[PDB]
C-alpha cells in the first residue's frame, strides 16, 4: 500500500494506503445498503490514506518504513510509521524572488522570450533587466559598481 | 529607384555566415534584420534528446556505482548534446561503458539517420568498479520544451524525461549600414550575421526561417 | 458619448447607470433584487429578461443592462 | 455595553454591565458586526434594504 | 563542505564516496552526503572535486557542499544586467528574466 | 448630507448611508505614519482631551493686567472692567515666555503691564488647555 | 473562464489603512501562480513587488457581487476617499516616460527654423501623420519644436478664442499649434475636447489634468485615460534613457 | 582604478569593444528591431534565488 | 452591509448557512439568508460561565 | 517543423480609408515579429504618386506673403501636401493651377494632365478676395513613403514634402489570446489610413505581396522543413 520509488505523484494521488476502523453509526446511507445488502465483514474501514498536498508534486525519491514487528521503537499504541520523500525540481517562475547582495529585491514579473531581451550588438541578450528607479533612491549604489 | 533586393551568403566558419542584402528601404533594415533573428532564435527545427533510461536508476536523485558525477550532473553534461536526425521519429541510441574510463558522447552508438556532432562532449567518468548503460530517446522539434512528465505518457517508471532544447542557431546578430546621400537615392544595407549549433548550416537556418516567414506574410491577401 | 467602448464588468457605463437611481446604494440593492427574479426566473423554466442575455450572462448583467434601459421601477 | 466590552478594558465593562443590569438595544454598526445582522449603513439602512422593484408595463408586454 | 584531515593522494573517487591515501599508509574515506533534505526543504548535495590520482594536502577542499563552488560560498548566478525600465514590467521592483 | 458637504472620493454631495465617521477615522490615522508638544504624541494629547503639559492659561474676563517680574517665577492679577473682583493666575514658569498679541489700539507687541486683556485671550506662549477654553 | 466572466473578486493588502486597501476587480485567468496586479493600483494598496502577497476573496450573494461591481470596483476609486486628490495616477516610471516625451528641446532634430532667405519654412507639417513619418526617419524628433495643422484636438482656451470666436471649435477644423510631435502624441490620449496641453508634464501638471478630468468629466472617462497615459507613459519610459 | 578598467576592457570574439568607458553599451530592441535611442549600464551583476 | 455580513456569518460559522450556500451553489439556487454566527453563540455560554 | 494552427486575417472597417486587421492567432512571439515588418513595409514601401516642387507666380524671392490671397506661402505648401495625385509615367509630371473670380480656389480648378488623377477634387486649396489672381506649377513624382524636400538653380521653384505613401497612418498592437490551455499565443491589430488611392486591403495585400518576395530571398537558399500552416 506504499507508493514506489521512482513514481511523479500528483495533486491528490496516495502516497501509503491505511484504513481506520469504524463505528456502525458512522456509515453513510449509501455504504449501510453495500454493507446490509452484501453482509460484508464487521471490519467496516474508512479512507484514511496519506495523499500528496495541494501544490505539490515531483519523484518519490525514497521511503522508510518502521513497524512494530521489528524492534524499532515507536511511541505508545502506533503499529506502523512511514515516511515519503518527494523530490521536486523548481525552476525561476513568476513571482519568484531575486536579489543581490546590496538589498536589491524583487520578484520576477516577466519571463522573456531569448529573442524579446534587449541584446549586445553582437547578438548576446541581456539576462536579467533591473529597473532604474530603484537605484538612486534605496542608497545602493554599489549594486551600480558591482555591474 | 527600382531594384529587386539580392541575398548574397559570406561564410566565416563552417557553422557561422554572414549574409548581405543591399538594396532595402530607408529605415527598413533594422525590422526585416530583426525577424529574421526572432525566427531563427524561435522556429528552426533540429533535434534533441527526450527521455533517458540508464540501467540500475529509477529516478534522477541518485547515483551509480563508480561514476564520480551523479545522474543528475550526468544529465546537466548531456544537455550540452548536438544532435541530428532525419528520422522525424521517436528513435533510440546506446551507451555502454565498462572498467576506468572517460565516457564521452563519442561512445554512442546512433542508429541509421541519427549523428552526433561532438563525439568528445565529456559525459561520465568511470573507475574500475564503474559501468555505465544508458539508452537515450531522440526526437524531432522545434524551439524549447519542457520534460513531459510520465502522467502525460504511457511512459512506466524508469523512463526520466529531460528537457528538449531543439533550436540549431546558436547566435544572430543584424548590422544596417545606411547610405544618406544628399541625393534622392538613400538605401539601407542590412547584414545578418547567423551562428549555429554545428547541427546545419547556417545557410540552412536561414532558408528555414525564409520559408515560415514567407508562409507567414502569405496571410495577407 | 465621449468613451470608448467599455469591456466586461463595466458594459453600462457606471454614470449613465447612476443617472437613474438616488446614489450607489439604491442601485446595489436594485440590481441585486433583479438579478434575485432573474435567477428565480430561470430556475423555474417571476419575470423573464426583458433584454436578450448574451451566450452565458450573469443575471447580475442582465440586470445592470434593463436598469439601463429603463425597463424597471423602483419605489424606496 | 456590548460595543464597548470590545473596545477596552472587557472586565470593567462587563462588571459595571452586570450591576447596572444593562440592556444594549443591538443599534451601531459594531454591535451588527458581532452579532450578524445588517449593519445600519449604506445599504443595510432601511431605506435602500427593502425596496420594491418590478418591470413596467410597457417592457411586460416588449 | 569536505576537507582533507591529512595530506595524501586520493586512492579512489565515486559519486558515493572519496577515499584517499594518506603518507604512513592509513586510508581515511569521506562518504558523500548525496540529495540530503535540511531543516528548510533544501537540498544538500555535496560532489567531488577531484579525480583519481590527484594528491592533496591538509586542510583543501575536497568535495563541493551546497552554495559551493571550488570551496567558495557561490550563493547566486553572475547574470548579463541592463539597469533600463522595460515597458513596464520592471515597474516598482519588479524583475525582468531571460 | 448638506452640512457634511461633498463627497471626497465620488465628488458629489454625500450619499445617506454613507458612514462618514469612519471615513475620517482612516483619514485621519493612514498618514499618522509619517509624523515626528511633538507630533503624533500631540494628536493623541488633543483627541484624548488631556491637560497638556507646558499650559499656557487664558483670561477669563476683560480686564486690566497686572504681571509681576521674577527672576524664579511669574505671576499675574486681572482686575476686571464689568465691575468685577481679581482674578488670580499664579506660579508661572520662567521658562515660558508672554504671547505677543494685538493689543487694542492696533500695535502688536510683547506682553505688556498695565494694558488691556480681552477674553480667553493666551496670557503665554505654548500650548492651551481645551478645558479652559 | 466561463464560470469567470464578469464574476468579481476583492483584493486586499495588509495593513488595510483606508477603504480602498480593499477593491473590486474582474479577474482573468493568468499562468502561473502569482497575482497579477493593475500597476495604477499600487498606491491605494502601497504595493510594490519586494515580496508583497495580497488577498483574494470571492463575493457569493447577489448583493455582494453588487456591491463588488458598484461601490468597491476599481475603477469606480482613482481618488483618494481623504483629500479628494487622484490615487491612480501616473507615477515614477509613467512620469519619467510623459516627462521625457513632452520636453522640449532647443535645436533638436528636424526642428522648425525661421525660413530666412530663399530657404522657406521647414519645421511645418501638414497633419500629426506626416510628422509621425517625418520621425520614422531621423528627420524629426519626438521633442523637437515644430508647427503642425491640427483636426482632431481643441485647440487652447485662447486660441480657440481668437481664431473661432463664440462659435465654439469644432472635431475637424483645422487649426496652427506651435509645439512638440510628443506633445500632440501626450494630448491625443487625453479626452476629446480637451483644451491642448502645451506644457512639460511634470508630476503636478499631470496631477492637475486629473483634477480637471474628474471635477468635469465621467468617472469611466477618466478610468479610460489614465490607463492611456499608462500605456504611452510605459512605452516612452524604456526610450527616455534614464540609466545609472 | 574602476573608471580605468573600463577603458582597457579586452575585446570579444570579433575584435569588438562592447561597453565602452562609462560602462554603458547599445541595445537592441529585440522586439521592434530599431536600436534604443541611448547607451544602457550592461555588466554582470550576483543574484541570489 | 452585505458583503460584510456574507463574509462573517455564510463563510465563518453559520454551520447551517455554509452547507446551504455549498447546496445553491452546486444547484444555481440563489444564495440563501445568513443566520446566526456560533461564535456568538460560544461569546454567550462563555459570559454564563 | 511541424503544422501550426493557422490563423486567420479578420477586416473591421471603421471608415472607407481607415481599417483594423486582425491576424491570430500566432505562436508566441510572431506578433511582434510581423507587426514592425508589416508596418514598415505599409509606411515606406507602397509606390505613389505626390507632389514634389511648386513654383507660385508673383513671388520668388520673398517667399512670405502672395498678394491677392488670404493664405500665406506655407500654408499653401501645407494643404497642397495634402492633395492625393496618382500618376501612371514615372516622369516627373507638371501641372498648372489658376483662377481669377473673387472665391475659392479647390483640386477641382487644376488641369490634370493626361495620366495623372486627382481623387480629392473637393479640398480646399485657397481664396481669392476681389481682383485675386492665383496661378501656381505642381511638379508630381512617383516614389515610396515619404521624402522631405531636396536645390535652386532656378528661381521661383520651391521643393516641399513628397509624402508618396498611399497608406497615412499606420500602429500596431500584440494583444494575448489563447489557443487552448495556452493563455500566451498572439494577436496582432493592425490600424492602417490611407488616402482614397487604395483602400486599406489593398495597401495590406500589397505589402504582403512585397514581403513574401523579399524573404523569397531567403527562401531561395534551400528547400528545408520550416512551418507549414496552409490548410
Ligand atoms: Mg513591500
Amino acid at each position: 500500500g506504499i507508493v514506489r520509488i521512482g513514481a511523479e505523484v500528483r495533486d491528490g494521488d496516495i502516497l501509503v494506503g491505511k484504513v481506520t476502523p469504524k463505528g456502525e453509526t458512522e456509515l453513510t446511507p449509501e455504504e449501510r445498503l453495500l454493507r446490509a445488502i452484501f453482509g460484508e465483514k464487521a471490519r467496516e474501514v474508512r479512507d484514511t490514506s496519506l495523499k500528496v498536498p495541494h501544490g505539490e508534486s515531483g519523484k518519490v525519491i525514497g521511503i522508510r518504513v518502521f513497524s512494530r514487528e521489528d524492534e524499532d521503537e515507536l511511541p505508545a499504541g502506533v503499529n506502523e510509521l512511514v515516511r515519503v520523500y518527494v523530490a521536486q525540481k523548481r525552476k525561476i517562475s513568476d513571482g519568484d524572488k531575486l536579489a543581490g547582495r546590496h538589498g536589491n529585491k524583487g520578484v520576477i514579473g516577466k519571463i522573456l522570450p531569448v529573442e524579446d531581451m534587449p541584446f549586445l550588438a553582437d547578438g548576446t541578450p541581456v539576462d536579467i533587466i533591473l529597473n532604474t528607479h530603484g537605484v538612486p533612491r534605496r542608497m545602493n549604489i554599489g549594486q551600480i559598481l558591482e555591474t | 529607384i527600382s531594384q529587386r533586393p539580392t541575398l548574397s551568403e559570406d561564410v566565416l566558419t563552417d557553422n557561422r555566415s554572414q549574409f548581405v542584402i543591399e538594396p532595402l528601404e530607408p529605415g527598413f533594415g533594422y525590422t526585416l534584420g530583426n525577424s529574421l533573428r526572432r525566427t531563427l532564435l524561435s522556429s528552426i527545427p533540429g533535434a534533441a534528446v527526450t527521455s533517458i533510461r540508464i540501467d540500475g536508476v529509477l529516478h534522477e536523485f541518485t547515483t551509480v556505482p563508480g561514476v564520480k558525477e551523479d545522474v543528475t550532473e550526468i544529465i546537466l553534461n548531456l544537455k550540452s548534446l548536438v544532435v541530428s536526425s532525419e528520422e522525424d521519429e521517436p528513435v533510440t541510441m546506446y551507451l555502454r561503458k565498462q572498467g576506468p574510463g572517460e565516457v564521452t558522447a563519442g561512445d554512442i552508438v546512433p542508429p541509421a539517420g541519427v549523428t552526433v556532432h561532438n563525439p568528445g562532449m565529456h559525459i561520465a567518468t568511470l573507475n574500475d568498479k564503474g559501468k555505465l548503460e544508458v539508452e537515450l530517446v531522440v526526437e524531432r522539434g522545434r524551439g524549447y520544451v519542457p520534460a513531459v512528465q510520465n502522467r502525460a505518457s504511457g511512459a512506466e517508471i524508469g523512463r526520466i524525461p529531460v528537457d528538449s532544447i531543439y533550436s540549431p542557431v546558436l547566435k544572430v546578430t543584424y548590422k544596417v549600414d545606411a547610405t544618406r546621400v544628399e541625393q534622392r537615392t538613400d538605401f539601407d544595407k542590412l547584414i545578418l550575421d547567423v551562428e549555429t549549433k554545428n547541427s546545419i548550416s547556417p545557410r540552412d537556418a536561414l532558408a528555414s526561417a525564409g520559408k515560415t516567414l514567407v508562409e507567414l506574410f502569405g496571410l495577407a491577401r | 458619448g465621449g468613451y470608448d467602448t467599455p469591456l466586461g464588468i463595466t458594459n453600462p457605463p457606471i454614470d449613465e447607470l447612476l443617472d437613474r437611481v438616488s446614489s450607489k446604494y439604491a442601485l446595489v440593492i436594485y440590481a441585486a433584487k433583479r438579478a434575485r427574479q432573474i435567477n428565480d426566473y430561470y430556475n423555474q423554466l417571476y419575470v423573464g429578461p426583458l433584454v436578450e442575455p448574451g451566450l452565458q450572462e450573469k443575471p447580475l448583467s442582465i440586470a445592470l443592462r434593463e436598469i439601463h434601459a429603463d425597463l424597471l421601477e423602483h419605489t424606496e | 455595553w456590548l460595543s464597548a466590552a470590545s473596545f477596552q478594558e472587557t472586565t470593567r465593562v462587563l462588571t459595571d454591565a452586570a450591576i447596572n443590569c444593562r440592556s444594549d438595544k443591538l443599534n451601531g454598526l459594531k454591535e451588527n458586526v458581532i452579532i450578524g445582522k445588517l449593519i445600519p449603513a449604506g445599504t443595510g439602512i432601511n431605506r435602500y434594504r427593502n425596496i420594491a422593484v418590478q418591470p413596467t408595463e410597457e417592457a411586460r408586454a416588449a | 563542505v569536505v576537507v582533507a584531515e591529512e595530506s595524501g593522494v586520493i586512492e579512489e573517487v565515486s559519486a558515493d564516496y572519496i577515499t584517499v591515501m594518506h603518507d604512513n599508509g592509513t586510508r581515511r574515506t569521506y562518504r558523500m552526503r548525496k540529495f540530503a533534505r535540511s531543516n528548510h526543504g533544501t537540498c544538500a548535495n555535496q560532489c567531488p572535486i577531484v579525480d583519481a590520482g590527484d594528491r592533496v594536502e591538509a586542510g583543501q577542499v575536497i568535495a563541493d557542499g551546497p552554495c559551493t563552488d571550488d570551496g567558495e560560498m557561490a550563493l547566486g548566478k553572475n547574470l548579463l544586467v541592463a539597469i533600463m525600465p522595460w515597458e513596464g514590467h520592471n515597474y516598482e521592483d519588479a524583475i525582468i528574466l531571460s | 448630507a448638506t452640512c457634511y458637504g461633498r463627497s471626497m472620493a465620488t465628488g458629489k454631495l454625500v450619499d445617506i448611508g454613507e458612514a462618514v465617521g469612519i471615513v475620517a477615522a482612516q483619514s485621519i490615522g493612514e498618514p499618522g505614519t509619517q509624523l515626528t508638544t511633538g507630533g503624533l504624541p500631540r494628536v493623541q494629547e488633543l483627541f484624548e482631551a488631556r491637560v497638556p503639559r507646558g499650559k499656557a492659561p487664558i483670561a477669563d474676563v476683560t480686564g486690566r493686567v497686572r504681571l509681576e517680574d521674577g527672576e524664579r517665577f511669574y505671576k499675574i492679577t486681572i482686575v476686571p472692567d464689568d465691575g468685577g473682583e481679581e482674578v488670580v493666575y499664579d506660579k508661572i514658569s520662567k521658562r515660558q515666555r508672554l504671547r505677543v498679541f494685538k493689543h487694542e489700539d492696533g500695535s502688536e507687541r510683547v506682553l505688556s503691564d498695565g494694558d488691556h486683556v480681552e477674553v480667553g485671550q493666551q496670557l503665554m506662549e505654548g500650548s492651551a488647555d481645551p478645558h479652559e477654553v | 473562464e466561463e464560470v469567470i466572466a464578469e464574476h468579481p473578486v476583492l483584493l486586499n493588502r495588509a495593513p488595510t489603512l483606508h477603504r480602498l486597501g480593499i477593491q473590486a476587480f474582474e479577474p482573468m485567468l493568468v499562468e502561473g501562480k502569482a497575482i497579477q496586479l493593475h500597476p495604477l493600483v499600487c498606491e491605494a494598496f502601497n504595493a510594490d513587488f519586494d515580496g508583497d502577497q495580497m488577498a483574494v476573496h470571492l463575493p457569493l450573494s447577489a448583493e455582494a457581487q453588487a456591491e463588488a461591481r458598484i461601490l468597491m470596483l476599481s475603477s469606480n476609486n482613482i481618488l483618494s476617499p481623504a483629500s479628494g486628490r487622484p490615487l491612480a495616477m501616473p507615477r515614477l516610471d509613467m512620469v519619467t516616460g510623459l516627462y521625457y516625451l513632452t520636453t522640449e528641446v532647443p535645436g533638436d532634430t528636424g526642428e522648425y527654423q525661421p525660413a530666412s532667405g530663399d530657404h522657406p519654412e521647414t519645421g511645418v507639417y501638414s497633419s500629426p501623420a506626416e510628422a509621425i513619418m517625418a520621425a520614422d526617419r531621423g528627420v524629426l524628433s519626438v521633442r523637437a519644436k515644430i508647427k503642425v495643422r491640427l483636426t482632431q484636438l481643441r485647440p487652447p482656451v485662447e486660441i480657440e478664442a481668437e481664431l473661432f470666436g463664440h462659435s465654439g471649435w469644432q472635431p475637424g477644423d483645422a487649426w496652427m499649434a506651435e509645439t512638440t510631435l510628443g506633445r500632440v502624441m501626450f494630448n491625443e490620449l487625453l479626452p476629446l475636447g480637451y483644451p491642448f496641453v502645451n506644457k512639460q508634464m511634470h508630476k503636478k501638471v499631470q496631477a492637475a489634468i486629473i483634477n480637471d478630468l474628474a471635477e468635469r468629466y465621467p468617472m469611466i472617462v477618466v478610468a479610460q485615460t489614465v490607463d492611456k497615459l499608462k500605456d504611452a507613459g510605459f512605452y516612452w519610459a524604456t526610450r527616455s534613457g534614464v540609466t545609472v | 582604478e574602476l573608471q580605468g578598467l573600463l577603458s582597457c576592457t579586452l575585446p570579444n570574439r570579433d575584435g569588438d569593444v562592447l561597453v565602452d568607458a562609462d560602462g554603458k553599451a547599445m541595445l537592441f530592441d529585440g522586439r521592434s528591431g530599431e536600436p534604443f535611442p541611448y547607451p544602457v549600464t550592461v555588466g554582470y551583476m550576483y543574484i541570489m534565488k | 452591509a452585505y458583503t460584510l455580513q456574507e463574509l462573517l456569518t455564510i463563510k465563518s460559522d453559520d454551520t447551517v448557512g455554509r452547507v446551504k450556500v455549498y447546496e445553491a451553489i452546486v444547484k444555481g439556487e440563489n444564495i440563501p439568508e445568513p443566520g446566526i454566527p456560533e461564535s456568538f453563540k460560544v461569546l454567550l455560554k462563555e459570559l454564563q460561565s
